[PDB]
């Protein structure tokens, strides 16, 4: 029944997936804010070069550096890392093969863009490898630099392949240092230090993809965290009144009586119109509940976030973080 | 404002191609299908090129199969025209393109190439490029007086117009032959790729360059884009009553204007028109008096007030688009109280679109 079991508080790596447009970026930032509260330091990571963090915080494009982007409750801190795949490839060539010179020459002729584009496995090795480096990084006192890492991850249709370290490494050169580092990446991803959260909307396709992703991830023995149901709406009607209204039955006599009590007398065209407005609302709720029922089969914790009435601004991220905190996210 | 007359555009046979554009998740596929079904009801011989219909809609159109070719949608005998439909198969369209230019013999090698199968066919912009290629294939066969074009989903509505050319220029890069199929800079880059990438992958990539043997891809994307400039082409921009979708619609409208491309108008989909004239302030207060004192009446007032607030947001969003684009014809489509996944729901949607 809880949306956040205690085990999830021990997790250092949070991966936020879900279908496009369900709220991965918004919720990964709200999750980062929640985990940073109480003088903690959390890293918010994006991996597709889309600059979604900068767009969310309404700031210019972020460079390839970990930078403070938000102050969490009671002295907490959220740092941002927009991974630059081109700069990550040069970092890799220089650190693992001492080809920093070759790398710098490739950048001047657009060859790094090419190599990362023509080899999707190399791309995923660079990205998951950098994610692992942020997770295991220690300070001067052998203590973790970050309390948690939150990844605004690829969508539900790409998440299983993105975390498939064995398939990504298969198209890379045999031997060297990469094949040794990949073992540590696999170990981290499959441990109790990781959790994959799946953002969904109460719509057919986001729910279907959530189910299909959980199945693919369970087969890979990858740890599932929570299902996060975004943009919930108020029912406004009691279960019995809703079930009837979804069929076209709203007793008007009771409605007309309750309107007279509040000092409201409506004409026949406005009263009939008011009734079909509630039938249509109840038809929308019923259909959403029918879609939501498909998730009941999963023995996975579920979290719920409301709809922010206007556009998602900085203040909206704090309201969603507060909504997560009230549900036990810590 | 100004009212978009989709019915008159559909009935006029000088309109040969109707392109349904916008961001993803706004109603492009269903609008495309509803428009095509309508044209057929008007007596036209129409083909709908769908991208991603939901399973139940695809089944209702009889296009749930693996085909990449139009099929006849059986309709009531009274229907004077003909509806034909298909769902784009992105990978199969790439195969058709490869064979058209390489020939069926050389195509056997390219189709069997592991780099082609796993990398080349899934590059960014393939969905838009293959939609354009299929549109080109439909036009060349002259099997229909009207072609309704659905466009792939994206957060960026302009990807339909820009992604094929972008993919084309990437495919024509000097880097393919030079780095896979010597120099100081190219030699350094070649060494780096040999050191990092798998020998098997590099062999399949170089084999693909040798096998394909193409500025071929950009020239193809350019000629196919010129088909959208032919007389009888109409663009329909679709948007949900959301700020992101409207901003994408506005970006698309600007581009059509800059390029002198004919824009039919905007489909402002999923609206919540008020069926009760009672003001919002009065509705909340009437519900609040009942709260202090039968839970049915107050909840009914809370539905109406919430819809009214939703209707207010929709009106101010539209007035922002209309203020910036006063020349753009518009049609408001209400959110229907059922899923648009059968021929009867498409008919009800077409009624909203053509009123
Ligand atoms: N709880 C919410 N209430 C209202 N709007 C939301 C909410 N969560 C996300 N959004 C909006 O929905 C859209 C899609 O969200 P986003 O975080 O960008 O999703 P994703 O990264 O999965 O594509 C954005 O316009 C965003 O501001
Ligand atoms: N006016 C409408 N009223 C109700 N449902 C609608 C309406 N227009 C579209 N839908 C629904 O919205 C969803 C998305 O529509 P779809 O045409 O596939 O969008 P797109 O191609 O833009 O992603 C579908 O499930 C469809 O049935
Ligand atoms: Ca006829
Ligand atoms: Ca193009
Ligand atoms: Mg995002
Ligand atoms: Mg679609």
């Amino acid at each position: 029944s809880v949306g956040w079991p205690s085990r999830l508080s021990g997790v250092r790596l949070h991966l936020v997936t879900g279908k496009g447009g369900t709220g991965k970026s918004t919720i990964a930032a709200a999750l980062a804010l929640t985990l940073a509260a109480g003088g903690r330091k959390v890293l918010l990571v994006e991996v597709e070069g889309r600059q979604g963090i900068a767009q969310l915080f309404d700031v210019p494009p972020l460079p390839y550096q970990e930078l403070k982007i938000a102050t969490a409750e009671r002295g907490g801190q959220v740092n941002a890392l927009a991974i630059d795949i081109e700069a990550a490839f040069l970092e890799y060539l220089d650190m693992f093969y001492n080809l920093g010179i070759a790398g710098r020459a490739m950048r001047r002729i657009g060859a790094v863009e090419f190599a990362t584009t023509i080899a999707p496995g190399l791309r995923d090795v660079l990205l998951t490898g950098k994610i692992k480096e942020t997770v295991v990084r220690l300070d001067k006192n052998k203590l973790p630099v970050y309390d948690a890492i939150v990844v605004d991850a690829p969508p539900t249709g790409r998440i299983a392949r993105f975390l498939d370290v064995t398939k990504a490494v298969s198209d890379l050169a045999k031997g060297g240092p990469v094949h040794a580092q990949s073992e540590g990446v696999v170990k981290l991803l499959h441990s109790n230090q990781t959790a994959i959260h799946l953002v969904t909307l109460l719509e057919a396709l986001p729910v279907q993809e959530t189910l299909e992703a959980i199945e693919e991830l369970a087969q890979m023995e990858l740890p599932i965290g929570s299902v996060i149901v975004n943009r919930n709406i108020p029912a406004h009607l009691e279960p019995q009144d809703l079930a009837k209204a979804a069929e076209g039955e709203v007793d008007a006599d009771s409605v007309r009586a309750g309107l007279l009590t509040a000092g409201v007398k409506l004409p026949d065209a406005d009263f009939a119109g008011l009734l079909t407005e509630t039938i249509q609302h109840a038809t929308r709720i019923t259909a959403r509940a029918e879609i939501a029922q498909q998730l009941d089969a999963l023995q996975v914790p579920r979290l719920e976030l409301p709809t922010v009435s206007d556009g998602v601004d900085l203040g909206s991220l704090y309201e969603l973080s507060e909504s997560l905190a009230q549900q036990g996210v810590r | 404002p100004k009212t978009l007359d989709m019915g008159a555009i559909l009935a006029d046979t000088s309109n040969r191609v109707v392109v349904c554009c916008g961001a993803g998740g706004v109603g492009k596929t269903t609008t495309a299908a509803a428009l095509a079904l309508r044209a057929a009801e008007y007596g036209r011989t129409v083909v709908v090129l769908t991208i991603d219909p939901a399973k139940r809609l695809a089944q209702a159109l009889g296009i749930n199969d693996l085909g990449n070719t139009p099929q006849r949608v059986p309709l009531a005998p009274e229907v004077p025209g003909e509806l034909h439909a298909m769902m784009l198969d992105m990978r199969r369209t790439f195969d058709e393109m490869v064979m058209q230019y390489s020939g069926p013999e050389r195509a056997q090698s390219i189709l069997d190439n592991q780099f082609y199968q796993t990398v080349a066919t899934s590059l960014a912009g393939t969905q838009e490029y293959m939609a354009m290629e299929k549109l080109g294939q439909l036009l060349s066969q002259d099997r229909w007086d009207l072609i309704v074009v659905d466009t792939p989903p994206s957060r960026n509505a302009l990807d339909f117009l820009d992604a094929p050319k972008r993919l084309g220029s990437f495919m024509d890069s000097r880097l393919w032959r030079l780095l896979l199929a010597i120099t100081g800079v190219m030699g350094l880059a070649m060494k780096a790729l040999s050191t990092v990438l798998g020998s098997q992958m590099l062999a399949d990539a170089a084999a693909f360059v040798q096998s394909l043997d193409a500025g071929g891809f950009r020239e193809k994307a350019d000629r196919t884009y010129a088909l959208l400039k032919r007389r009888g082409t109409q663009f329909v921009v679709v948007s949900a009553a959301e700020p992101d979708a409207l901003r994408e619609a506005s970006f698309f409208v600007d581009r059509l204007s800059q390029e002198s491309m004919p824009l039919a108008g905007l489909v402002f989909n999923r609206t919540h028109p008020m069926l009760c004239a009672l003001p919002i302030e009065r509705a909340i207060d009437a519900a609040e008096t009942l709260d202090a004192e039968t839970s049915l009446a107050a909840a009914v007032l809370r539905i109406h007030a919430e819809r009214g607030q939703t209707a207010k947001r929709e009106i101010r969003l539209l007035s922002r688009f209309t203020g910036a684009n006063p020349t753009v014809p518009v049609v408001g489509v209400p959110s229907l109280p059922f899923d648009v996944s059968d021929l009867e729901a498409l008919r009800a949607l077409a009624d909203q679109l053509t009123t």
